[PDB]
């Protein structure tokens, strides 16, 4: 497997539809909104806002701090690499009532059941869960009540060397001396060894 | 899989375990070394390999913890028993990643946790035996 | 040393019938960096230890990808062959990079 | 050439060890100095040269890195043999700017690591003797 | 361009050959010319690698007075293969030609 | 070999072709979008931004941290010193997907192969890779995801002290005394000592 | 090159058809012979001659935890014997077994002979229990 935060946005957007999707609204196709971060398509297209309450999805970064290299292999002839990657991620929630909602999703994040889904989906692990602000931005008009929050995860990733190779021959040489650096030596020993 | 503090799990004397410290909930050390080493004065080696493989487990909850009212009542109906009879029992700790592959062969409560009523809630640090800390490989 | 009736014989059992494209050479790993989805494709009986594809493959690539090498498989998912393209082609836009023809050779 | 931390290898028992923790992976010690003075009550000073060439080696890994479970693996099988057969073998490190140039000759395995479950990942130190610690030169 | 290891692999499991000929002339020509032996059965193993190898030794009887420079190999009766002997040899009487083992390769 | 900066970019931007060169969009001569930051020649003219996805090399500046002098020699009758630098560098990739490509370069710069590649042209090591944050800058009209990361080298440099000098003879001399100042000495030693 | 290396764990004794077992914390055998090989003897003016001692005896001394479950068959043992004849026989050969070769000796006809102090506290104390042995052997493989 490997690591892209393009595809760990969408299994979590996927996720919530179902973990939380009874207290969102819903579109014309009865789909509850949810959706990533700054919408666009087609390299210029910019979405609409949908109608509250919704749930917005947003990967900060990605950081190593577990080390560099965690596993060195071969599988296959193909050498192999695994990295220790950490993903915050910021999920919020706009609208009425958006404080009301982030609880019960945070006290469903928690759940035995849930996070298995989520790794049956993204295939990673929650790491951890921060606190919930309280937060209102006047907008025009009227103030707009959100709540943001962060849910750190966790995966691995593999990648392929195609530039390495193994070694299945070994050539040695040695010598036999009485005294350090006795020109002639008194015995020589060559060895070869090979896989089969 | 790789590791999450959410799936830890801890099992002694047949009940469940939860509310851990936020940190440093689980520690685990053996008594004594593998090998204790002996040089003469002529820089020869020999080994000596020990026979003590005892260890301590030291697990932290939250003051307010329901773990914390079972381990008491297990502790006071210890308290009141031939010692004909037995209190050791296997304690099985169960985690997906295997970063902590070990159990406790016989496992005997031994110390009561010290309490402190500070500003914030405060943890319960509670300590236990084991006969043979073991640790288990999943790689034959 | 095989002799051509031998070749013959032995061509007419490859049987490829799929192509996918890669950016990244698939020697090593055919089963990664696809870019593609599978495109059909057909081939004359061998000759002179030779098969040649019988038409043109127009194969769509999406929007802002590259292709480098292509591979080709039978009718039971497997990779029998691999090779690089005459040219690394980026595409700003979807469009058609057409295969002219291919063939394998056991001379 | 110039160090960089991601050319260290170390190799021990056949296998290869990889995961190392993020910084202080390794540590390298004698056991005791190579010489005593010694001091009369009239300034006078002799000199004892200390036979003992032991040495210690500790290295830390990630609590979920794999290298963890071959040596539980290896510790397990050592276990369950006679006195008879030998457990030493050669720790060999490679570092190409020459900043460690050591290899325990006769190195066995003396202490298993300590366990700790706190937030997030932690990490587990193996500590290693050897019968002889050897320092050795680039320069003839 | 070139065949993948499990192209290989399938394409030799076709090739079955189960007799041998020898000749005193190269049978690159048409193959049933200068025939100097009866044809001898021989066993081939499954591919691995791209490789197959004789399974057990053959004995083959030359006819006295014959001489033997070349070979060929035989299926249903298509020559696949051909090659010439180690050294050309003079049975000036009755003798057994033996071939330890014979293998062919796509590599 | 002496530190150039000048160079080290330059060495960098040719390994990332190879290295990173698939994922890139290409320019009207068939070669992939990796250029140095604040491109400009003549003195005035000034480069213009490549088609996305591209990639910018841009060197922070160079410190010392392992004291001030790590080798002083004689090769050849002229005097030599060696010193110990660190560069760190900045990397940024700007287009649409720019942290699926930054993740993969990540997971590549930490492989056995392309470590000695870099070390070929540039003759330096890697020492540290940081994290990659997700960033969105609003431009006009369309946000523009962008995703930088910082790799830091180690390099040793030598220099020519054209001013120095050898010493290859030694005249001494000497005096032996009863005691301290005895006007004429009881014996005086008088020595010479020639390389040859 | 380093020497055989020594676990307490693979050490087993036995005497008179029982093993015992259960050592306690440290030091928990010890062996020692009663006389020395020889006796030198140095006249007035320094001539020296050398007497050969005879008696080979010895004493082995075995420490076991307080609670050891081998206490029992010891004590039980003993009681057997205190009713028994004079003609019947009461010795038995003390075998040790040691893998790692550091004890050379064995005990030819040994027997019981001091029964162990006791003594109880906060802590646990180890008992001691004493033998004779008619002649302490030792032994090594050949050179």
């Amino acid at each position: 497997m490997q690591l892209e935060t393009a595809e760990l946005e969408k299994g979590l957007v996927r996720t919530l539809v179902d973990v939380i999707g009874h207290r969102l609204a819903r579109d014309k196709n009865n789909r509850p909104n949810v959706i990533r971060a700054y919408p666009s398509d087609n390299s210029n297209d910019k979405g609409l806002k949908p109608d509250q309450p919704f749930i917005t999805v947003y990967c900060q970064d990605a950081a190593t701090p577990y080390g560099w290299v965690l596993d060195k292999f071969v599988e296959d002839d193909v050498v192999c690499y695994r990295i220790a990657f950490q993903i915050p991620v910021l999920i919020t929630v706009n609208g009425k009532g958006a404080h009301s909602i982030m609880l019960e999703l945070k006290q469903r994040l928690e759940m035995s059941s849930v996070r298995d889904l989520i790794l049956e989906e993204t295939g990673a692990t929650v790491l951890d869960t921060g606190a919930i602000p309280n937060d209102y931005t006047y907008l025009n008009t009227d103030f707009e009540n959100s709540a943001p929050l962060v849910v750190t995860l966790v995966k691995n990733s593999v990648l392929k060397d195609e530039r390495g190779s193994i070694i299945e021959r070994v050539i040695v040489d040695g010598e036999l001396v009485y005294e350090e650096g006795q020109e002639p030596p008194e015995y020589t020993i060559h060895l070869d060894v090979d896989s089969k | 899989q790789q590791y999450s503090p959410k799936d830890v799990v801890c099992s002694w004397n047949g009940i469940a375990i939860e509310g851990f410290a936020p940190d440093s909930f689980l520690r685990l050390q053996r008594t004594s070394p593998l090998v204790t080493p002996v040089v003469g004065a002529g820089g020869q080696v020999a080994l000596t390999r020990n026979a003590d493989k005892t260890g301590t487990i030291e697990i932290e909850l939250m003051q307010t913890s329901l773990s914390n009212q079972m381990l008491s009542a297990i502790q006071a109906k210890q308290d009141n028993m031939e010692l004909e009879e037995d209190i050791s029992s296997n304690f099985v700790i169960y985690d997906p990643s295997g970063s902590v592959l070990a159990t406790g062969i016989n496992a005997w409560l031994q110390e009561l946790p010290q309490i402190e009523l500070g500003r914030d809630q405060n943890s319960k640090t509670w300590i236990f035996g084991c006969e043979k800390l073991d640790y288990t490989s999943t790689i034959p | 040393t095989l002799t051509i009736d031998g070749k013959n014989k032995i061509l007419a059992t490859l049987t490829p019938t799929t192509i996918i494209l890669h950016n990244v050479d698939p020697t090593a790993d055919p089963t990664a960096n696809k870019v593609t989805q599978p495109v059909a494709i057909y081939f004359s009986e061998p000759d002179n230890g030779l098969i040649a594809s019988e038409d043109t493959v127009n194969i769509t690539v999406p929007a802002s990808a590259t292709v480098s090498h292509y591979s080709l498989w039978d009718a039971n998912d497997k990779c029998v062959a691999t090779g690089a393209l005459s040219k690394p082609q980026f595409f700003a836009e979807e469009g058609i990079y057409v295969i002219s023809s291919v063939s394998v050779d056991l001379n």
